[PDB]
DNA sequence: TCTTATAAATAGTT
DNA sequence: AACTATTTATAAGA
């Protein structure tokens, strides 16, 4: 888990709602 | 402190920065104590007016942020409005 | 308060729950005050030992979290170890 | 749960 | 920045 990879994962999850 | 203050935006640039630094540390210190006393995980994200980022995490930010994305169900959610209202009806 | 306490896990379950609820509000109240007094944006995420989720945001959580994902630049980062360190040295 | 004695945070002065 | 009188938060009794 990269720092940017969890942030980028956080980004998806937000925009997905 | 020496006096009670109103909870209002401090316009003096120097007092704002001094207070920001003081209370941000206080806030993190309380987050530290809360995580340890009660065995909880806590992440805190602060952007100051200059849009600079400050961050605290009991253990590790990315674990908490990961834990957050996988959270499906209803939770407790509070904002400044909820806090103010709760304080009003403390009287 | 009545007796000073050490910062270590409370073993009595019910005092732990009482302390969690009271100090959680304390923390959120201090966040509210910092957010208004210094006009900053704050988000707070808490998972208790039972993995139940508690959240606070000055304005809107999703708004703050999103901006976080766009900001990777060098910033301040703290953990309990850092705080414990600063307390030693103060 | 409520109160309160006491510890902890902090506003103002400097 | 330090300090400190005062406000605030809170541990423990109830």
């Amino acid at each position: 888990w990269g720092s940017g990879e969890v942030k980028q994962k956080l980004q998806e999850f937000l925009l997905s709602k | 402190g020496r006096k009670k203050i109103q909870i209002q935006r401090i316009t003096d640039e120097r007092n704002r920065q001094v207070t920001f630094t003081k209370r941000k540390f206080g806030l993190m210190k309380k987050a530290y104590e809360l995580s340890v006393l009660c065995d909880c995980e806590i992440a805190l994200i602060i952007f100051n007016h200059s849009n600079k980022l400050f961050q605290y995490a009991s253990t590790d930010m990315d674990k908490v942020l990961l834990k957050y994305t996988e959270y499906n169900e209803p939770h407790e959610s509070r904002t400044n409005a909820d806090i103010i209202e709760t304080l009003r009806k403390k009287g």
